[PDB]
């Protein structure tokens, strides 16, 4: 008695992580004498935005949309012809892999337990701004030549194809390659279709 | 109750100035060491509190 | 009074309590009252407390079947005023005759008579109701005071 | 970034971001209320 | 505009000039004829008597003057009762807390909402929307005349 | 019949409250009469609506490390399971009392009424913060020394083990004790730590 309570404790993974990620553990509390279970918590939730508020609404909701033949799993069909509801097409392979990045039943769950847990990529637009913003010596602009010379001699070095590619591209304006906006133009609601 | 002390006839300036508007003025009299370097002081005294 | 408006007044008492069980403080007995549609004077109340000084004042205690008659045995009333009452009583800062009154001497008033208002009671009740030159037109400030 | 574009614009699991993305909402009266809230505390302060 | 009603027995009738009516709100408490001296605006009074007589017209303007400090005492308590309306079965309840104390910090809803609460738009919102385009005008009208 | 209602809330209602009254044993708790749902409509509830863009959206914000049902859930099975893996607890005796924040699918729709039950469920600031912030008198606090004179001398009197732990427990900050702090420990704007 005082046990009631702690039968029920595992349907919890009758539906979320667990039947397929026993990888997202399931984290044994309760110790019988019920005072007991005051010590398990999950301390500190904070970083820059995780589930960030023009993204992840829309992931999870592309289930919605991902789900095509509105089983609830993710099938490599689904990903395809989802896809080509859009437009383009990874081929199967791509697919393949792109769903091994999970092993097999791609549902609800398993989708988003990928998603998450992924919190590493690119670098963030305001540390992007802060990459030529930081070089400037005044509140004002850079100067072309300064962006030119750097990208060829400096660190890490470009092709002149690489540099070429990004100067076709590249918002010259009064010989100055005010880069508030190239920043914008490389990351912000960016491009469908590329994952998942 | 507020009777003749340089006191009485400073809350008199002090009430009917501001009724009346007309301005006022306390001044002592008489010979050396009378108090008016005191009389003054406490016309001081009174309105600082 | 009705049970309708006794059980609004049943709440305006229970409000406000000390140690929790059905006790006012004889302070707060006009000010409840005030508020119950009446605006008895402090002498009116001190009556119908029994002349306590500020200590007992801050101290003595009042329950519901003291308060509640109390509220009824100023409630019916006698002399209560009106406006034509109030805008003689509140020519009562003319200066001159003027139809328009005192910006400091409302204030005075309040601090200097009777029932002596803090400088926050008479700051309150006359702010705003001046002009430029400080002049309060009371044919007003009487309505003001009479519905509100 | 710079490289990423010349390369980094290539995987299976980073560009799906728009298309059929803008059709999940939590954004339509932010549209109107970021530019409404910097009228806000303009309209606000000045009158304070 | 002031002794008025220590003879309010006295002035009827609406209006009623100044300087007279004062004869007649002053002689009510007394006032004793060679003390109080009158010009046009001024009121001039010798030793003992001004004062105790402002002190005693404290005492006889309860009538009115005290019922009209007593209107504004109303109107303002309307608006001022607050501080004891309140703490009754509160303070019960710090008894139902305290009685569960050893069980009070132990608390299982503490503080998970609010530091990822900086970085998020959408906010009170929706109680906001209606009554942010009833904030909108109001603010530019006020705005306006000031 | 409406009992449905009240099954799907025999689930969800019990969400309040129905063991509650546990080391306090076996209190008159939340009544199965329809009516009362609006008793354990009590103050300190704020309730965003459905189509939220997001206040309610922020619980999706957190989602992820909380979840049982994962078609997007915390059932019974999940705060007779999640409060012993995430915020508190619960002996049979207190059983539903903090389980009586789910015996039942917090959907989310219904998360949105559980950062909704967090602000609200256990009496929240209104009785909490108030409790001693009425015998209080203003921009204030209370004394020590009288709140010391309280617990023992005033109503159901407590013993000295009661007084000594919350004596070394108690918040005092300068003579006395900071009621509203002592209270809303569990509140404010700055922490995302635990409860969710």
């Amino acid at each position: 008695m005082g046990d009631d309570e702690k039968k029920e404790k595992k349907k919890k993974s009758k539906k979320k992580a667990e039947e397929e990620g026993g990888d997202a553990p399931a984290a044994p509390p309760a110790p019988k004498p019920p005072s007991q279970k005051r010590r398990a918590q999950r301390s500190g939730s904070n970083v820059f935005a995780m589930f960030t508020q023009h993204q992840v609404q829309e992931f999870k909701e592309a289930f919605q949309l991902i789900d095509q033949d509105k089983d609830g799993f993710i099938s490599k069909n689904d990903i395809r012809a989802t896809f080509d509801s859009l437009g383009r097409l990874c081929t199967e392979q791509e697919l393949d892999s792109m769903v091994a990045e999970a092993p097999g039943p791609i549902n609800f769950t398993m989708f988003l337990t990928i998603f998450g847990d992924r919190i590493a990529g690119t670098d963030e637009e305001d540390v992007i701004v802060n990459a030529f913003n930081l070089f400037d010596e005044g509140d004002g602009k850079c100067k072309e030549e300064t962006l030119k010379r750097s990208l060829t001699t400096w660190g890490e070095k470009f092709s002149q194809d690489e540099v070429d590619q990004a100067l076709s591209e590249a918002p010259i304006d009064g010989n100055g390659l005010i880069d508030i906006k190239k920043f914008a133009q490389i990351l912000t609601k960016g491009a469908k279709e590329e994952g998942a | 109750e507020m009777p003749p002390h340089i006191y009485a006839i400073a809350d008199t300036a002090y009430r009917s100035m501001l009724q009346d508007r007309e301005d006022q003025s306390i001044l002592c009299t008489g010979e050396s060491g009378a108090g008016k370097t005191e009389n003054t002081k406490k016309v001081i005294q009174y309105l600082a509190v | 009074f009705s049970e309708e408006q006794t059980a609004e007044f049943k709440e305006a008492f229970q409000l406000f309590d000390r140690t929790g069980d059905g006790k006012i403080l004889y302070s707060q007995c006009g000010d409840v009252m005030r508020a119950l549609g009446q605006n008895p004077t402090n002498a009116e109340v001190m009556k119908v407390l029994g002349n306590p000084k500020s200590d007992e004042m801050n101290l003595k205690t009042l329950k519901f079947e003291q308060f509640l008659p109390m509220m009824q045995t100023i409630a019916k009333n006698k002399d209560q005023g009106c406006f034509e009452d109030y805008v003689e009583g509140l020519r009562v800062f003319d200066k001159e005759g003027n139809g328009t009154v005192m910006g400091a001497e409302i204030r005075h008033v309040l601090v200097t008579l009777g029932e002596k208002m803090t400088e926050e009671e008479v700051e309150q009740l006359v702010a705003g109701h001046e002009d430029s030159n400080g002049c309060i037109n009371y044919e007003e400030l009487v309505r003001m005071v009479l519905s509100g | 970034n710079c490289a990423a574009y010349l390369k980094l614009r290539n995987w299976q699991w980073w560009r799906l971001f728009t298309k059929v993305k803008p059709l999940l909402q939590s954004a339509e009266r932010e549209k109107e209320m970021a530019s409404m809230k910097e009228e806000f505390t303009r309209l606000k302060e000045a009158l304070e | 505009q002031r002794y008025e009603i220590l003879a309010a027995n006295a002035i009827p009738k609406g209006f009623m000039d100044g300087k007279q009516a004062c004869i007649l709100m002053i002689k009510a408490l007394e006032l004793d004829p060679n003390l109080y001296r009158i010009g046009q605006s001024k009121i001039f009074f010798r030793t003992g008597v001004l004062a105790h007589l402002e002190e005693e017209r404290d005492l006889k303007i309860t009538d009115v003057i005290i019922a009209f400090q007593a209107q504004c005492r109303g109107y303002l308590a309307r608006k001022a009762f607050a501080k004891r309306q309140q703490q009754l079965t509160a303070m019960k309840v710090i008894q139902r807390n305290c009685a569960a104390y050893l069980k009070l910090r132990n608390w299982q809803w503490w503080r998970l909402f609010t530091k990822v609460k900086p970085l998020l738009q959408s906010a009170e919102r929706e109680k906001e929307m209606a009554s942010m385009k009833e904030e909108f005008t109001r603010l530019k009208e006020a705005l306006e005349k000031s």
